[PDB]
């Protein structure tokens, strides 16, 4: 007997489309900034002359 | 040179008692046959009242400690009412120092 039987899957292969890469790695842009504000402040005179 | 006001026509008052000063235990005076109390009314104290009125101003300009008083039910108008009264006084103590002058300008002689 043939030692690899017919009981076994013989599914024939297909036209699979071409392979895309795993990762894009497109270029980044820096995020924007404005400068930090002082939190403790200068104050005016509460009392006049 | 113990300067009285220039206007002064009279400016002394006398009073005389036979009892001397008395010694108290723990006391600091010597035992003496005679003594003098003196009360002087004078224009000079008025500058010491400008010291105190300047000591008022310098805090009031900062409303320093002011809140301790408003909450008692009197006003910041009630400081300035009493402050304006110190100014009427300062300005009248000046007036009773005046050498009976009630003039406006000054006048000069002939010099070389």
């Amino acid at each position: 007997s043939p030692g690899t039987p017919g009981s076994r899957s013989r599914t024939p292969s297909l036209p699979t489309p071409p392979t895309r890469e795993p990762k894009k790695v497109a270029v980044v842009r820096t995020p924007p900034k404005s400068p930090s504000s002082a939190k403790s402040r200068l104050q005016t005179a509460p009392v006049p002359m | 040179s113990i300067q009285f006001v220039d206007w002064c026509p009279t400016g002394f008052k006398v009073g005389i008692n036979y009892q001397p000063p008395t010694v108290v235990p723990g006391g600091d005076l010597a035992k003496v046959q005679r003594a003098v109390c003196m009360l002087s009314n004078t224009t000079a104290i008025a500058e010491a009242w400008a010291r105190l009125d300047h000591k008022f101003d310098l805090m009031y300009a900062k409303r320093a400690f002011v809140h301790w008083y408003v909450g008692e039910g009197m006003e910041e108008g009630e400081f300035s009412e009493a402050r304006e009264d110190m100014a009427a006084l300062e300005k009248d103590y000046e007036e009773v120092g005046v050498d009976s002058v009630e003039g406006e300008g000054e006048e000069e002689g002939e010099e070389y």
